């Protein structure tokens, strides 16, 4: 029943997949089919995009954009660090030995 | 050892930094003991399309 | 993530005092909050870790012929029972772990001194974060649940909708047991005071229509209300509380 | 006002759907329970001592109080035989207990 | 660590570049070179997933203990 | 790593977040001036089901799909019913209305669980009328009339009698009845008769309806019409048996209208039916034109009047048996000049 | 020398040829995991991302096995 309802909605998502067509197309009592259809449409998954609208246009401020990231930005998270090379001549000798 | 581990951690909070320990998550046994949450988060990021 | 980003976006709106959350227009949000607070109280007293289990998390993925299929296991080599479960688990009493040993009657001022002596400690763990420990994650989900539930109850319609909701009464009778009889599972000592500090606020707005369910809840209400105030060291066993 | 207990019943009030006396009582109910249950949008939002406690100031004070008390321990190069003990009484507590013990025979 | 990594990169490069080395250790050094040039990409993806994992557990009472409710 | 670098790192971190807060304030003042700008976080939802998130921060409880509020369950009566769940007792339900004495037509037939105490019947009828695209004046063309018809039809259902209630002989009795059916879907008409043992409990009408529509390759309205016809006629024979006091264990049928509708005992010789008698017991899927379709559009239980199953088509795009009104298969809006 | 033998991670769900095709695919296409799982074949992209995370690349150049590193 569930695969029937989900497969039947996704052929034409602009249409509200009613309870009555599901009742008329699979054999079973109307109470359990109504409860399963209302559970299914409760969680999205069917009748989620019946009346879809278009987001018009986004006037994007800087740093709120794709590829709006810089090496100069602070890594608050992303815990991997980039470390300063210490160039000291006894430490150069220590690095050559180690 | 509790006097040192609660002094550097006392500096991390007062500075304002956050995150995991850098020397803990750099190895490979971290991603083998946390095998459960990575299969959740990889599917969440991939299905939303951010990976 | 879907739980935490719902809880934070509920906590910001419910504390805003300009955006109303009415349950007349939607009365099933409160049941989700109370069932989540029930199921978090359940696996805190048993120390089970949710949200990252290594179990499969899926159930059974897959007449006159059942005797034919029974003998089909005979001539190829040549009735399942019923199930029973409930929606909600045990309140938190009638569990084998939960048997009372000491009624934690700590007063208000000793709780304040315990908080100020735990914060002003050198080896303090009051800011160990969320992702470093799952028990503090359960505790910071429950504290968000309690802050939401004390924020919702300042409306005229929510105060009579929350009055019943069998789910909310069971969650109140479920937390009030845990904060008084076995508070060993809560990590910090400020969370234990903050649960009493908003349970009394959420019971101040409801109680004009509340019908008390069980007698154990009616005793724990008394012990919670008694736990504010300062006793002495028969006569009157309570020194007067000066409201400064 | 002070409306009723019958006005709080679920029959006279709205529910999730999907007369004149009821619509008169629900005026007084929502005009009474919105001036009673409304939160305080002003000061005295402190409520106690343990809400305006600051984690940052206490963490800074404990960072100082651990550092100087550890510099008191290691860097103070006074030997253990040379650490002189402090007095268990004061210059005023030793006078008051000479006074009261003089006045104890009354 | 960075110097040993650069030396191992320049050492697994030379093992395939000559022709006197055997093919059982000429292609193995090639995939060891592939795995060594893929290191900061692994750090990037690893950091990304862990940053999202840390954002899963920010609950506004950990970071904000002085939250005023009502 | 010294102090003079560790504070210069914190100055090149605070000055980042101050510009970030300036961006955050400008992207708030943009949307407060009714200009849809993006934020630090992404745009939340789209028009799909949940509302557009990039707005002026309202609280929208349950933005509905179409015109209906979401069905909110009880979740305690569901467990109070699903654990005390002995039997089902499906009820065949017939709805017929005309342009005279009624305004709607509503020729839909459905099954219904009699032991189901969860779903309020008026809510299901109100959902059905919204599924039939009736406009919101649907109470002077009452939901109460259909709700009262369905309330009456489940009260008369006396259930499967003592053949199920008291005893159950394995194999049943010889009570084989002559089931006739006459179904119209689109412009096809299925006419078929067979024999059906009403005295057997393990006779499944749905498993036979799926079997017949498997062989004939029928669309699926015939799946839920054949089984409803079986459940209808078997019940209208069981009711006529129970109202005459049949005492369903010892047979002794003893009547004249029935015992003449029942079929005689198959002997050894009668295990093959005659050829001219065979041409009735075969499924015929006739095709009818507009004139016959207009002729069918107007025209104790009576076991001689066996009704047909014509159904008013649901406004559904994909499904066979329903009209193609409403939203299209292609996703267009057609803004012309 | 102390070389990282990366092809010894041949645990039964994966194989040596699978790891080789994984590394050659990530070198071919950078972080487009659908093309990478297409180049590998017979495996979902999530398993490719997970096995790319769990590779012990830099562990043989760090100090310890799992006394302590100290401060």
């Amino acid at each position: 029943y569930r695969n029937f309802m989900v497969n039947s909605y996704r052929l034409n998502p602009n249409e509200y997949f009613s309870v009555t067509t599901a009742r008329r197309n699979v054999s079973g009592d109307a109470a359990a089919l109504f409860r399963l259809h209302k559970f299914l449409t409760k969680w999205g998954l069917i009748n989620y995009q019946v009346d879809s609208k278009l987001l018009p246009k986004n006037i994007e401020p800087p740093l709120t954009s794709q590829y709006s990231t810089r090496h100069d930005a602070p890594r608050g998270l992303f815990p991997f660090e980039s470390y300063k090379p210490s160039v000291q001549l006894p430490d150069m000798a220590k690095l050559k030995k180690m | 050892n509790e006097c040192i581990a609660s002094t550097s951690n006392a500096l991390k909070v007062l500075s304002g930094d956050e995150g995991y320990n850098e020397d803990m998550v750099r190895r490979a046994n971290f991603y083998k003991e946390n095998e459960a949450m990575l299969r959740e988060n990889i599917e969440v990021i991939l299905s939303n399309g951010r990976m | 993530g879907e739980i935490n980003t719902a809880l934070n976006t509920l906590l910001v709106t419910s504390a805003d005092s300009n955006l109303k959350i009415s349950l007349v227009k939607y009365p099933e949000l409160l049941d989700s909050l109370a069932i989540l607070g029930m199921n978090l109280l359940s696996n805190l007293s048993q120390n089970v870790v949710p949200y990252h289990r290594n179990t499969s998390d899926y159930y059974y993925e897959d007449q006159h012929d059942k005797m034919v299929d029974k003998i089909f296991e005979k001539v190829n080599n040549n009735s399942p029972a019923v199930k029973q479960w409930d929606l909600l688990p045990e309140p938190i009493r009638f569990l084998p772990n939960q048997f009372p040993l000491k009624i934690h009657r700590t007063p208000y001022l000793t709780s304040l001194k315990k908080i100020k002596d735990e914060i002003d400690d050198p080896f303090t763990k009051i800011n160990t974060r969320g992702a470093e420990d799952p028990k503090v994650l359960i505790n910071d989900q429950l504290s968000t649940i309690s802050m939401i539930l004390r924020n919702i109850s300042f409306s005229d319609n929510n105060s009579r909708i929350m009055s019943r909701n069998f789910y909310l009464k069971r969650f109140i009778s479920d937390l009030l047991w845990l904060v008084l009889i076995h508070p060993e599972n809560f990590t910090c000592n400020r969370k234990i005071l903050n649960f009493k500090k908003d349970l009394v606020i959420v019971l101040s707005n409801i109680s004009h229509l509340l019908e008390i369910a069980s007698s154990i809840d009616c005793l724990l209400i008394l012990i919670l209300v008694i736990s504010f105030g300062q006793p002495k060291l028969e006569s009157l066993t309570f020194n007067e509380f000066q409201l400064q | 006002n002070i409306p009723s207990l019958t006005s709080f019943a679920e029959e006279n009030n709205y529910q999730y759907g999907y007369t004149y006396a009821q619509q008169q009582l629900n005026k007084q109910r929502q005009d009474f329970e919105r001036v009673r249950l409304r939160p305080e949008q002003l000061s005295n939002i402190i409520h106690d001592e343990s809400d305006t406690i600051s984690f940052r100031s206490n963490l800074l004070k404990n960072f100082i109080s651990s550092n100087d008390a550890f510099n008191m321990l290691s860097l103070t190069t006074v030997p253990c035989d040379r650490i002189e003990k402090s007095r268990l009484f004061s210059e005023k507590t030793i006078r008051y207990l000479m006074q009261k013990q003089h006045e104890m025979k009354t | 660590i960075a110097l040993n990594l650069d030396t191992t990169v320049n050492d697994c490069l030379d093992k395939l570049l000559n022709d006197e080395c055997t093919e059982s250790t000429r292609e193995n050094a090639l995939y060891d070179y592939y795995a060594l040039q893929l290191l900061p990409l692994q750090k990037a993806v690893r950091g990304h997933v862990l940053q999202f994992e840390w954002h899963q557990n920010s609950l506004l009472t950990n970071t904000h203990p002085n939250f005023l409710s009502k | 790593f010294s102090n003079k670098e560790y504070i210069s790192r914190l100055w090149h971190t605070l000055k980042y977040y101050q510009d970030l807060k300036n961006t955050r304030m400008k992207s708030i003042t943009s949307t407060s001036q009714k200009i849809p700008s993006a934020s630090i976080w992404g745009n939340g939802y789209s028009g799909y089901g949940n509302g557009i998130t990039n707005t002026t921060t309202r609280v929208i409880p349950q933005v509905e799909v179409g015109n209906r509020k979401h069905y909110l369950e009880d979740k305690l009566k569901v467990y109070k019913q699903a654990m005390n769940e002995t039997s089902e007792q499906l009820v065949p339900i017939r709805l017929e209305f005309d342009q005279d004495r009624d305004r709607f037509f509503l020729r839909d037939t459905l099954l219904w669980n009699k032991n189901d105490k969860l779903i309020k019947i008026e809510d299901f009828v109100d959902d059905m009328l919204r599924d039939y695209r009736f406009e919101d004046a649907t109470r002077e063309q009452h939901i109460d009339t259909i709700c009262q018809s369905i309330q009456e039809q489940i009260q008369e259902f006396q259930g499967n009698p003592y053949i199920e209630l008291n005893q159950d002989r394995l194999g049943g009795d010889d009570l084989r009845i002559r089931i006739k059916l006459d179904i119209v879907v689109g412009q096809n008409q299925l006419i078929d008769q067979f024999e059906w043992d009403i005295s057997n409990s393990d006779n499944c009408p749905e498993e036979f309806a799926e079997s017949m529509c498997q062989e004939l390759e029928l669309p699926g309205e015939f799946v839920t019409a054949i089984a409803h016809s079986i459940r209808e006629q078997v019940h209208m024979y069981h009711k006529s048996l129970a109202l005459l006091g049949y005492n369903f264990d010892g047979s002794a049928i003893e009547d004249d209208d029935i015992r003449s509708r029942m079929l005689p005992t198959i002997t050894l010789d009668d295990v093959y039916r005659p050829a001219a008698e065979s041409k009735i017991f075969t499924p015929n899927l006739l095709q009818i034109s507009a004139a016959e379709l207009e002729r069918l559009d107007k025209d104790l239980p009576d076991i001689a009047d066996i009704p047909r199953t014509f159904r008013t088509p649901v406004p559904s795009t994909l499904m066979p048996g329903g009209v193609d009104v409403g939203p299209s298969v292609e996703s267009y809006e057609l803004r012309n000049t | 020398l102390k070389k990282v033998k990366i092809l010894e991670q041949i645990d039964e769900n994966w194989s040596k040829e699978d790891l080789q095709k994984l590394l050659k695919g990530i070198q071919e296409f950078g972080a487009d995991w659908y093309k990478v799982a297409k180049n590998v074949g017979n495996k979902s992209p999530e398993q490719c991302i997970l096995r790319f995370l769990q590779l012990p690349i830099e562990d043989k150049f760090l100090y310890g096995d799992g006394n302590g590193l100290g401060p």
